[PDB]
């Protein structure tokens, strides 16, 4: 029932709004997940890992330049703008929204939206092998070597480009490897960002989730932070609730959030 | 520090 979800939103002064792969979904971003997502021949479970790149760092890199190129072309969706417009609606009145997503795709930054957590990261984010640095980039193609390569078909010739040329730090006392600054399988998040996080969740009294459950990683992490201390939880997705059972609103985040949020 | 899926 919306209307009840409207008056929790009405009083609401700290916001929390933590975004999955399904909002990412609707603007046409791969995610590389479940039967269907392949790039090539594999999946994004087999390429990111720290391994893979150890292992062929210019296929890994194909497969990140091809994820960089995409967005190009795919758009925030009316999710993305809703988010981002209530943020700043609400930041006039004194009130505040945060965002903690799970997605690389900085399409929250592009809709507007501010006050955001990239919890795994940025495709347009690197970080230096040798010396550490995270620094910006958006430079299409990211470096000469990778223009025109990381197509997607399963029988494409790998470009196999020598990793000298591959994209490299900036400081040329370093010039050393850059990978895409994007937490991979078997690393750790950020443990200041989750220490930001946590004091978010503490000051929120209402909590969104949008394109995910409350149930998986990385929302279950941080929904009992919230639920323990009585405060109401929206979801909002594609998935079904059982006929008999906070708030979850059925449907795609563009068509459900936008009449939430207005 | 908190594994990506849990280490799935
Ligand atoms: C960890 O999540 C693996 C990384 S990030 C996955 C992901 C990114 C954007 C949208 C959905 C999922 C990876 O597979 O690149
Ligand atoms: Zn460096």
């Amino acid at each position: 029932d919306l209307t009840a979800f409207r008056e929790h939103f009405a009083k609401a002064k700290h916001i929390a709004i933590i975004t999955g792969a399904g909002v990412s979904a609707e603007s046409g971003v791969p995610t590389f997940r479940g039967p269907g997502g392949f790039w090539r021949k594999w999946q994004a479970q087999d390429l990111a890992t720290p391994e893979a790149f150890s292992r062929d760092p210019s296929l890994v890199w194909e497969f990140y330049h091809y994820r960089r190129e995409v967005m190009r072309s795919k758009m925030p969706n009316p999710a993305h703008l809703a988010i981002a417009e209530c943020e700043a609606r609400l930041g006039q009145q004194g009130r505040s929204v945060v965002i903690i997503t799970q997605n690389i795709d900085e399409l929250h930054h592009r809709a507007g939206s501010k006050h955001v957590y990239e919890i795994h990261g940025s495709l347009f984010k690197t970080r230096c092998m040798s010396c550490g640095e995270v620094k910006a980039n958006h430079k299409s193609p990211i470096c000469p070597a990778l223009d025109g390569k990381g197509a997607p078909d399963p029988n494409t010739k790998e470009a196999r480009i020598p990793v000298e040329l591959l994209p490299r730090c900036e400081r040329k006392s370093c010039n050393g490897l850059l990978r895409p600054h994007v937490v991979w399988f078997g690393e750790t998040l950020d443990s200041d960002i989750l220490t930001a996080v946590e004091r978010e969740l503490e000051k929120c009294d209402l909590c969104l989730v949008v394109g995910t459950s409350s149930i998986v990683y990385p929302a279950a992490m941080f929904a009992p932070q919230v639920a323990s201390r009585g405060v109401p939880v929206a979801e909002f997705n594609m998935e079904c609730t059982p006929a008999t059972q906070k708030y979850h609103f059925e449907g795609p985040c563009g068509s459900t959030l936008p009449p939430a949020l207005e | 520090x908190v594994l990506k899926e849990y280490g799935v």
